[PDB]
Parts: C-alpha cells; structure tokens; sequence
RNA sequence: CGCCUCCUAAAAGGUAACGGAGGCGCCCAAAGGUCCCCUCAGGCGGGACGGAAAUCCGCCGGAGAGCGCAAGGGUAGAAGG
RNA sequence: GGCGACACACGUGCUACAAUGCCCACUACAAAGCGAUGCCACCCGGCAACGGGGAGCUAAUCGCAAAAAGGUGGGCCCAGUUCGGAUUGGGGUCUGCAACCCGACCCCAUGAAGCCGGAAUCGCUAGUAAUCGCGGAUCAGCCAUGCCGCGGUGAAUACG
C-alpha cells in the first residue's frame, strides 16, 4: 500500500451483551458492543419477540359473549 | 403543575384522587 | 492468509451450496465477491474541506485504509460545485479488508440500524451487483460518539462476478446479508 | 366509555334484523336511524345506511371496524374547504 | 448507557435519564429499577456494567419501544385512515380529535396562525 | 472601413455586390518542453440527505464529449484528462 | 344531526415560562356551607378512578373534610432540563336506555409551543394588591379555568 499514512490493523476482540467474543482484526484492540448476529430479533427465529398479537384484538375483543338468544 | 394530571397540586386543583395524591394518613 | 472468518465461511459454507443449488460445473463459475466500494458522498462539504479530513479519518478507522477525494467533473448552477470543490470521499475495499468490514457490518452495524426491518432484495442492477446506503456512522463499533461531530453517512457499492441477480442473491443471503423475504 | 362491567349494543331494534339476515344470507340493505350502534363483529359483510341528520350514507363493512360506532363512519358535517 | 437501541442516555442519575427514552417514562422506569434491583439515586457515570446488561434485557424485551412503538402508533393511525372513520379523517385534514374547540385556537394541531385577508 | 471562419465560389488556386451568418483587437508560468499513466459524452438499471443530471457501482456506446474563446478543418493508435 | 362546525379576528379567564422554583415522605393551622331518593366513617380488591359490604347521621353530637400556602427531611444543578403540559395512541372507572360527531375521571407512553411578551392597555390607597385552598347554586353525570360566598400568609406607594 502506502507507508506511514494508512492505519495499522490490530487484533480486535468484540464482547457483546450476551457475552459473544467476536474474532476479527481491526483498528482498536478491544471492543465493547451491545448487539451481535444472535441477539438481533430478525436474525434468529423471531420467537414472538414482544408482540404475541396478530393485530389489535379487533375480531377478538369479545371478552364474554353476553347478549340475548 | 396545577394542570398536570401526574403531580400533586394538579390533582388538588381539580379535586381528583389517584396515585399522585392519595388520601391516607 | 489471515484467519478472517467470512472468507473461510465463504469457502466452506457458501461456495459448495451455490454449486449445489444452481448446478455449477466449473469452480470459477461460482459468484466471487470482489471490489467492495464505498463512496461517502459529502455534498454538504461545498464550503469546507475540514469536515472532509474528519470523514477521511473515520473511514480509515472503520475499513483500515484511507480514502481519496472525488473531484467534480461538471459544474452546476443550483449546487455551487465549480470545476473542483471536493465534495466526495471514495474508498474501495479488497483483499481481506473487505472481509473484516463485512464482519463489522453484518454482525454489528446492520443490527444498529433503527428497527432494521430487513434489506431491499429488489435493489439488484441486473448483472450481479448490489448497492446499499447507510444513514449514520455510529452503527460501526469503531465510531465512539465522543470523537464525532456531524451526521455523516455512507453509500456502499458491493460488486460480484455473478452473471445474474439470483446468483448474487443466494451468495449474499447465505454469507449473512439480512434481506427481507 | 361504556363501562366494562356491563355489555354493549343496547338496541334490540337492529339486532333482530341483522341476526335474521345473518341466518338468511342475501345481504340486503337495511336503513337504520341509530348511530349508538356499536358494531357487532357478526355484521361484517352487510350494507348499512346511517342517517346523519339529512341523508343516509351507505356503509360497506369489513372485519376491521368493531369497537367503532356507526356514526364514526357517518359524517354529519360538510366543510369542503375554507376557500 | 448504551441501552435503548442506539439512542442513548448518559450524564447524571438514570432515574430521570430513563425518561428520555421514547416509551420509558418515570413510573415505568421505577418499575424497571424495582424489579432489576438497582439504585435510583445513583448515577450512570458510576455503576456496574452487569446492572446495565440486566437493565437492557429487562427493558428492550418486556415492553415494545426503540423503533416500533412509532411504527405501532403510525399503523394505528393508518388503521384509522383509508376506511371512512371519523377520527381518521380528522387525522387526515390535520384537525384535532378529542372533542375540541376549533372556533378559537387549535393551533397546537393546526399549525401556525395562517392569517387570512379577513373580509367585511 | 483592419483581421479570422463557412457559404455565395460554377469538385485545383483565385473570384464581386450597402449578399447570407458569426466573431477578433484577449489569454496561459501553467493552458509551454519532455517522460510516464488514464480515455469521453450519453442511454439502461442500482444506490442516506441526491430531484432530469453534486459523488459512486455494472453493461452498451468509434467518436455525437473535450481540445479557453466565433466557425471550419482535424483529433481517442491524442492534439483530450 | 346542530347550538362544540374553522383559513382567520376580538374580549374575558386558567396554566406556565422556573431555583423567592419543582417533585417525594411526614406533620400541623381555619372560616363559611351541604346531606336520611342522600352524605359516607371503617374494612376487603385494584398501582388508581372506583366497586362489594356496612356503622353512624332528621345533623353546632355523624360525615363531607385532606384545607393549601406554611413546617421538617431528602432529591433535581439552571439545561426547553423529573419547569411546562398542549396534542396523540392503547387499556379502564362512574353516571345516564344511550358518552362517536358532544362529556367527566384513572393508568402507561408520547410529552409540543413557551428561557417574560411591539404599538398600547387594566385593577388596586390596608388586610386592600398579590398568592393559596375550601364550600354553595344549578346538576343523573359534567366540559366549572365561569359566578357567588369563605378563610390562611401578607407588600409597596401617595412630593403634588
Ligand atoms: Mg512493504
Ligand atoms: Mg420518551
Ligand atoms: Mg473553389
Ligand atoms: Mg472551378
Ligand atoms: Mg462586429
Ligand atoms: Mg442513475
Ligand atoms: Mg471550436
Ligand atoms: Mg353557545
Ligand atoms: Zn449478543
């Protein structure tokens, strides 16, 4: 490349919120992070993350069918 | 906060009770 | 030569799977990931060359190699841009420096896009290549939020030796790109 | 709103006709002078006309409109712009 | 800390710094600190990182916020749209909804006073 | 009213009219010498702030770009960058 | 259905623009009125509106009813910032046959404009100005920040 102007690439170990140790060579020797390829909800299964709701309960608001038959 | 529903004297001004001004001694 | 993970992940996961799915008969008929390009287009640097050096330092911090300017080729009346006036900052990525950047991107930076609903799989040119753009630079773990100044973001051009769009689709998906279905 | 200790749709005027037309099919238009009708989810797929003060507005029904009343789909005021 | 997606709090006393999160107020933050077991009166300069991780795996999981509370509210507005609903048409014309006086000032909802030529 | 470019100009040169159309009376120490390197304008798709074109990515494009300035000749196997 | 419509304009009021300030926990100090189709002590359930029981009261003996500012302690560190709440979504309480174009409340989260207001203009000469809360009328409920009374702390100035 060109010498003296380009940065140097050092071993970089990224620690995650779940404790994942990511194994790269980069421009800072130890990295803190808060996500990885596993904690992001789109990556792995999506596991009814926060919703458990098909919609708001439009056709499900009945809460007891109480009328005259 | 005489109009704020989530402070003390807003509940005192309208005379309504709840979390932010309960009546208990 | 280096023990970068996505290169070996390519060779042992995505390289035979693309032979299996499409029926390749030569080892170089597989799609190959070469010449990742970043142009970080700073059209807001018409009046200032001092933001350009900080953006060059940040780009050299996140990819390991220092970008070049892009000189304007053609002046316009609406947007000042006379002859020169450097308002761009282009860097291309090769030879284990695209791979560490793709590790950074796919594992850290893309989950730090806000709500990150997926990608656009319709963003294919027709001849095996792909382009995407980033909004903020704080998604990369090398950007520190206390050495930052401004809301400077990115356009990434990734090139593949694939002939069609469906080949690069399966190469990007299996190597770790989070497209929408 | 209506208290959840009690029910909803206290109008036996409209319930009889909509349940008879549910059991019969043949999705015929019914004209009702009752905006206080909170729409039962059995009313999905019927042409209901609500009288808003001058005229009836024909209201097609799909699955999404349940807790809304029928006057929430019946405008009683026409403005058309300041100028 | 680096807790609510990428929009972060810092700087002096989490018990009001959690209130800056879109979807985390004061009493919800009090519930979050009561179940986690952390000091309200401590500050975010000086705390254990395990407290941070436990606060994260509390708050970004047990409620919805970050970049989808805005999506839920916008989808609820579009739910009110497109059908002929009254409050959706009030949201359409830029007009207030919850039984308001619009003869005089509704300029919270309407915008600035668009002062007109005012005949007679 | 002097000079330059095309036509009138009848395929060498030349050729008039108060004939048809345009300019020039400057500039460049880099817009010169040499050496080395690069090839345009557009069109089709793709891409944060980018819209018909601020910058980039892939394909087609023998010269329609450019060559300071009017026009002509010429030119990418360079005189262009 | 309308008197609540709204691109605007005017008058009268409420809440603020903060540190003589805000929030939280505890602790005091009144006056004037109201109520057996009602006022509800006190328990249980709910973070809460409130609900289920049920004592008392024809009421200077019962209840409304905590009065607030005040006082003690702690937190906020002056930044559109736990000042300020507009506005908006969801979930609930009471009334009324019915609360959507038209209610009042409770909870969550959004949390705006406003960091002292141009020409001008208003009230006040002693408990008066200012500030703070309470009760009545109507009223099934209530848009009551309106009106009428009640009391707590308590200025400044008036050469002419
Ligand atoms: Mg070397
Ligand atoms: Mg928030
Ligand atoms: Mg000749
Ligand atoms: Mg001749
Ligand atoms: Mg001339
Ligand atoms: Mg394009
Ligand atoms: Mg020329
Ligand atoms: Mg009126
Ligand atoms: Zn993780």
């Amino acid at each position: 490349m060109k010498e003296g102007i380009h940065p140097k690439l050092v071993p970089a170990r990224i620690i995650c919120g779940c404790g994942n140790v990511i194994e790269t060579y980069s421009t800072k020797p130890e990295i803190y992070v808060e996500v990885c390829s596993k904690c992001h909800p789109f990556y792995t299964g999506q596991q009814r993350f926060v919703d458990t709701e098909g919609r708001v309960e439009r056709f499900q608001r009945r809460y007891g069918d109480s009328y005259r038959k | 906060g005489k109009g704020d529903r989530r402070t003390r004297r807003g509940k005192i001004w309208r005379g309504t009770y709840g979390k932010y001004r309960p009546r208990k001694k | 030569p280096l023990d970068v993970a996505l290169k070996r992940k390519y060779y042992e996961e995505v390289r035979p799977e693309l032979i299996r799915r499409f029926g390749y008969q030569n080892v170089w008929e597989v799609p190959r990931l070469e010449k990742v390009v970043i142009n970080q287009g700073l059209g807001e640097a018409k009046e200032d060359a001092r933001i350009l050096e900080k953006a060059a330092q940040e780009l050299a911090l996140i990819t390991g190699q220092k970008p070049a300017v892009t000189r304007a080729k053609k002046s316009i009346s609406n947007f000042k841009l006379r002859k020169g006036m450097p308002i761009g900052l282009r860097v291309t990525l090769r030879r284990d420096r695209m791979w560490i950047f793709l590790e950074k991107l796919l594992n850290v930076a893309l989950p730090r896009i806000r709500d990150f609903r997926g990608l656009n799989p319709n963003s294919f040119d027709g001849r095996g290549n792909y382009n995407l753009g980033l909004r903020e630079q704080l998604i990369f773990p090398e950007i520190t939020y206390d050495m930052v100044d401004a809301l400077r973001g990115m356009d990434i051009a990734v090139v593949t030796t694939a002939e069609t769009d469906e080949e690069a689709r399966a190469l990007l998906e299996l190597l770790g790109f989070p497209f929408r279905k | 709103p209506r208290s959840l200790k009690k029910g909803v749709f206290v109008d036996d005027h409209l319930l009889e006709k909509v349940l008879e037309l549910n059991a019969k099919g043949e999705k015929r238009l019914i004209k009702t002078w009752s905006r206080r009708s909170t729409i039962v989810p059995e009313m999905v797929g019927h042409t209901i006309a609500v009288y808003n003060g001058k005229q009836h507005v024909p209201v097609y029904i799909t699955e999404n409109m349940v807790g809304h009343k029928l006057g929430e789909f019946a405008p009683t005021r026409t403005y058309r712009g300041h100028g | 800390a680096r807790i609510a997606g990428v929009e972060i709090p810092r700087n002096k006393r989490v018990d009001v710094a959690l209130t800056y999160i879109y979807g985390i107020g004061k009493a919800r933050a009090k519930e979050a600190l009561e179940k986690t077991g952390i000091n309200p009166a401590t500050r975010v300069k000086d705390l254990t990182e395990a407290e941070v991780v436990r606060l994260r795996e509390y708050v970004e999981n047990t409620w919805k916020l970050e970049g989808e509370l805005r999506a839920e509210v916008a989808a609820n507005i579009k739910r009110l749209m497109d059908i002929g609903c009254y409050r959706g048409l009030r949201h359409r014309r830029g007009l207030p909804v919850r039984g308001q006086r619009t003869r005089t000032n509704a300029r919270t909802r309407k915008g600035p006073r668009k002062t007109v030529a005012g005949k007679k």
